[PDB]
């Protein structure tokens, strides 16, 4: 239910979803894109998070995130 | 009461780019556009608009009308946000040179790609209202991408005649869902361009493609999203895209793995793929195109439901259905839009980028200007002797067409 507990959910769906960043440290700072996974694959995983705190909110509300820690405290937030 | 589309024709353009060329000179892997499922844009020229491609796509159509069929053509309505002006539509321009009555309802109408939709509704509810039986309508989706995003944008328009003898898709009457609010995921504010973001677009793409199919559902007892449908037709901005959203739908409202999901994906969507990775988005034309493919490449030895989703940023979103029969997807398929897609002019990357900068003297609110339909030599030859409507000029702000 806090930041740095959701960002290790992002995190994992982060690797599942690009496997060759499996070993990569991943930085608050890192920007899916720049990582770089593609549109279809950010959304994707933006809905397996959503779908893990089962949180069912309209998916437009996780949008705006310029990196992953941006994105864990839009989490964290609903 | 009977009513849909009774003919359907489409326009893909005379020149494609393969966007295996387009990585090639821009570094990417290829890789990329195949994980997306793009393959081939088509390409304006600058001697063509949107409407001599709406003129392309419906001439097939008023061609096979009898004289009597063709002055019941009482609505003309132009779904586009390629527009000319902000107050004639394009729909005077079609009359004009399809040469239809002068006693027609003739408007344009805009909300980004659910313009297509849109203007198909009207004309449902138009031979529905029964206000003037026999009447029929002409809806043509029409839209360019004129740049002076770039990958997935193409040109194309789909003419759809609508009328109470529906030959090619029946529509189920009162089955609709539709969903919209202000989001500000795409826009088009200034001429010649587009400005918004990917992500939110697809977040909102995905927000409407569940509850706009939750109020077709509320709406029509006992449907399935599996069993209800034998093929899916989408708003297609690129494949990948499509797919993604299939496997939400998918995921949410069947609680299908993925395996199942995949074949599901197979059966049902790719059909409708096939024309769509030809020509790439063409905005509100998109899922008329989406439609006659999935007609083309699918099964139709019984009776088919076919599922139609609908969005256009801004946003707004509808999904419906209909059907289509064996002799309808007969009488579709000999309308040869493989061939003619197959026959359009292959683009090398030298023209491609030449043709971009020669776009900018046909740019909104040009005034004047006569066109060198020799351009592309190469590219003429495909158009001429062909029965092609072409912009000749613009003259005082009046575009002249000419059949070449």
């Amino acid at each position: 239910m806090s930041k740095e507990q959701v960002l290790k959910i992002i995190k994992k769906y982060t690797r599942e979803i690009a496997p060759e960043l499996e070993d990569s440290p991943l930085e608050p700072t890192d920007s899916l894109k720049k990582l770089g996974i593609d549109s279809v694959n950010r959304a994707e995983i933006i809905m397996m998070v959503m779908e893990d705190l089962s949180l069912n909110i309209p998916r437009i509300e996780l949008a705006g995130a310029k990196n992953i820690g941006e994105l864990a405290d839009l989490f964290a937030a609903k | 009461q009977q009513v849909g589309i009774e003919a359907l024709s489409v326009y893909g353009g005379a020149a494609q780019l393969e966007l295996r060329k387009l990585a090639q000179a821009r570094q990417l892997d290829i890789s990329r556009f195949d994980n997306l499922m793009m393959k081939e844009k088509a390409v304006s020229l600058p001697y063509e608009d949107p409407v001599s491609y709406a003129v392309n796509a419906a001439k097939p159509i008023i061609d096979r009308l009898s004289d009597a069929d063709k002055q019941r053509i009482e609505m003309v309505i132009t779904c586009s946000e390629s527009g000319i002006d902000f107050g004639k539509s394009m729909s005077t321009y079609i009359q004009e040179y399809l040469g239809l009555s002068r006693n027609c309802r003739m408007f344009e109408l805009k909300q980004a790609c659910y313009s297509g939709t849109a203007g198909l509704q009207m004309a449902i509810n138009l031979i529905l209202s029964q206000t003037f039986p026999g009447a029929k309508a002409l809806v043509i989706a029409t839209d360019i991408s004129r740049f002076l995003a770039e990958p997935s944008s193409g040109a194309g328009a789909v003419a759809l005649l609508v009328s109470d003898t529906p030959h090619i898709f029946q529509i189920d009457v009162g089955c609709n869902g539709y969903y919209g609010y202000e989001v500000m995921d795409t826009c088009r504010p200034n001429p010649d361009s587009e400005a918004g973001d990917a992500d939110l677009s697809l977040l909102s793409y995905l927000d409407c493609c569940e509850n706009a199919y939750r109020h077709y559902q509320n709406r029509v007892e006992g449907v399935d999203y599996r069993e209800s449908f034998d093929y899916l037709s989408f708003h297609t901005p690129f494949g990948g895209m499509v797919k993604g959203a299939h496997r939400n739908m998918m995921r949410r409202l069947k609680r299908a793995k993925p395996a199942e999901i995949e074949a599901d994906f197979q059966r049902r969507v790719m059909p409708g793929l096939v024309y769509c990775q030809q020509v790439g988005n063409i905005m509100g034309a998109t899922l008329f195109l989406s439609l006659a493919s999935t007609i083309d490449n699918g099964d139709f030895s019984t009776p088919r439901r076919i599922g139609m989703f609908s969005y256009g940023s801004g946003c707004c979103s509808e999904f419906y259905s209909g059907v289509v029969t064996p002799e309808g997807a007969a009488i579709a398929a000999q309308q040869g839009i493989s061939a003619q897609l197959a026959d359009r002019y292959s683009l090398s990357m030298e023209e491609y980028e030449q043709l971009l900068y020669h776009s900018s003297a046909v740019a909104f609110g040009t005034r004047n200007v006569t066109l060198d339909y020799q351009l592309f030599p190469g590219v003429w030859k495909k158009i001429a002797g062909k029965g092609r409507l072409v912009l000749k000029a613009i003259k005082e702000f009046h575009r002249k067409y000419e059949w070449v």
